[PDB]
C-alpha cells in the first residue's frame, strides 16, 4: 500500500 | 536527417516539466529542516530527498505516455529510479571547482563529509562525486539532460514493472529522439550518446550501494524516525 | 502533617524529570521545519509536537514505577496520555497576557490563528486556551505542575492498558504525594486539589477531540506526509 | 508494532 505515492501520482 | 514535428513535441514537453519541476535558485530549501556540520545532516538531507522525490514525480507525470501507465508500473518505476533521477538532476548544482552541490550560500553547499554526517560512508560517497564529475564533463544540452532523465525513468529493468513490452516502447521512443537531436543539434557529439548511456549503467550501481546503506539507517528506529513518510515509503520494501 | 523521606524523594524525581526534558529557552526550536504564517503551520507544529513527544518519553521513563510496566502499558500509557501531558507542559510557556505560547521571538509566539494553519478549527481550540487560561490561574508550584502530569500519564482508564490495578496504585501514590503537598507546602491551598483533579477530565475531552481533528488529517496523504514517523506512530490506531 | 516507541523507551 502507497498511500503517499498513490495520492502524489494524481 | 531533420527532427520530426512529434520528436521535437517530446522534448518540449520533457524541457517544460523539468522546468516546472526544477528551481535554479533553491528558495524551498529553507523550508527544511536546518543543515548542522550523531548524523546531524539527516533531518536536512532527508528533507532535500523527500522535496526532490516530490519534484521528480511531478515530472515523471508529464513525460509523455507516463500517465497511461498502470499505477503499479508508475509506482513500480519511480520507487527504482527516485534515486538515480535525484543523482541527475542535481548535477545542475554541483559544481566542478568546489566538487560540491552548491545549493546557495554558506548553508545550502552540500560537500562529502556533510552527507556522511547523515549516515554514509566516506568510501561510498567516491563513485557519486565521480559520476557527477564525469556527467558534468558531458556538458549535456538541457535537451538532453532532460531526455536522460525521462530514459531513465522508463527503465523496463525494474523490480515490480509488470507490463515491460511497453515500457520499453515508451523508453526507445526516447533513446530515438535522443539520438536524432545529438547527431542534429549538437556538433561534436558523435560519441556522446554512448556515454550518456554509459551513465545509465553507473547509476544502477549507485542505486545499489544507496539501496544497501539506506537498508541500514531504516533498520535503526532512531535514525528511521528523522525521515519523512514519502522517503520511508518510496525507499521501503513495503510491496503492493 | 509532614512529608515522608519517600514522598519527598518521589517529588525530586520528578522535578529533576523535568527540568532534564523542559528547556526555558525553547533553543531546539531552530531545528524545526520553520513556521509559515495550505496548511503552513503544520510542518512546524508537527516538529514541535514530535519532539515534545520525545520528552514526554523522556520524562515518562523517570517516574516512580513507569520502567516497571510492561512495554505494551507503557506504550498504551504514553500513546493515551502523549496529547495532554504536551497540553500541561505548554502551560510553561503560555502566556495570559497574551493568550498564546510563548516560546521565544516573533516566529516562536503561537497563537490560536497559527494553530489553524495547521488544519484545525478556530472552533476547536477555544476549550485548549481556556483549559491552558484556568490551568495557569491555579499557579501551580512546580511540585504539583509535576505531579499533574505524572498522575495524568498513569490514568488506568486508558485504552489499551493491561495491569490496570498497578497504574492504579502508582497513582493512587502520587496523588497522595501531591494531596499532601498541597496541605503542607501551599499555603490557601485548601480548595487546589480538586481543582487539579478536575483539569484531568478537561484533558480527557480536550484529546478527544483533538483525536477526531487528528483522523481527519491523517487521513489525508498531502497532510499526512508533513508528519513525523513519531507522531504517526504515536497518534496511529496500529494496535499491539 | 511500535518500532519508534519501543526504541525510544530504551
Ligand atoms: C552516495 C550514495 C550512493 O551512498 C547515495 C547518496 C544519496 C543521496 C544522499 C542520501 C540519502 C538518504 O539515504 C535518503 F534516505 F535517501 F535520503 C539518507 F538521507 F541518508 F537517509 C545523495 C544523492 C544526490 C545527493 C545530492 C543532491 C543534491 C540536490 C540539490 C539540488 O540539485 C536538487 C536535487 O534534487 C538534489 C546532494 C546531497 C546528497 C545526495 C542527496
Ligand atoms: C486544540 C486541539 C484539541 O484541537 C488539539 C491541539 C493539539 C496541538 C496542536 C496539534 C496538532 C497535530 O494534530 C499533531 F499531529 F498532534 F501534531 C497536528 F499538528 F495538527 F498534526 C496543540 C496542543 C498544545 C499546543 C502548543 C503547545 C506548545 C508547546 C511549546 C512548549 O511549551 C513545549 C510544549 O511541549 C509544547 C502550542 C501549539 C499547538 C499545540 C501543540
Amino acid at each position: 500500500k502507497h498511500k503517499i505515492l498513490h495520492r502524489l501520482l494524481q | 536527417h531533420m527532427l520530426s514535428d512529434e520528436q521535437m513535441q517530446i522534448i518540449n514537453s520533457l524541457v517544460e516539466a523539468h522546468h516546472k519541476t526544477y528551481d535554479d535558485s533553491y528558495s524551498d530549501f529553507v523550508r527544511f529542516r536546518p543543515p548542522v556540520r550523531r548524523l546531524s545532516m539527516l533531518p536536512h538531507l532527508a528533507d532535500l530527498v523527500s522535496y526532490s522525490i516530490q519534484k521528480v514525480i511531478g515530472f515523471a507525470k508529464m513525460i509523455p505516455g507516463f500517465r497511461d501507465l498502470t499505477a503499479e508500473d508508475q509506482i513500480a518505476l519511480l520507487k527504482s529510479s527516485a534515486i538515480e533521477i535525484i543523482m541527475l538532476r542535481s548535477n545542475q548544482s554541483f559544481s566542478l571547482e568546489d566538487m560540491s552541490w552548491s545549493c546557495g550560500g554558506p548553508d545550502f553547499k552540500y560537500c562529502i563529509n556533510d552527507v556522511t554526517k547523515a549516515g554514509h560512508t566516506l568510501e561510498l560517497l567516491e563513485p557519486l562525486v565521480k559520476f557527477q564529475v564525469g556527467l558534468k564533463k558531458l556538458k549535456l544540452h538541457e535537451e538532453e539532460h532532460v531526455l536522460l532523465m525521462a530514459i531513465c525513468l522508463l527503465s523496463p529493468d525494474r523490480p515490480g514493472v509488470q507490463d515491460h513490452v511497453r515500457i520499453e516502447a515508451l523508453q526507445d521512443r526516447l533513446c530515438d529522439v535522443l539520438q536524432a537531436y545529438i547527431r542534429i543539434q549538437h556538433p561534436g557529439g558523435r560519441l556522446l550518446y554512448a556515454k550518456m548511456i554509459q551513465k545509465l549503467a553507473d547509476l544502477r550501481s549507485l542505486n545499489e550501494e544507496h539501496s544497501k546503506q539506506y537498508r541500514s539507517l531504516s533498520f535503526q528506529p532512531e535514525h528511521s524516525m528523522q525521515l519523512t513518510p514519502l522517503v520511508l515509503e518510496v525507499f521501503g520494501s513495503e510491496v503492493s
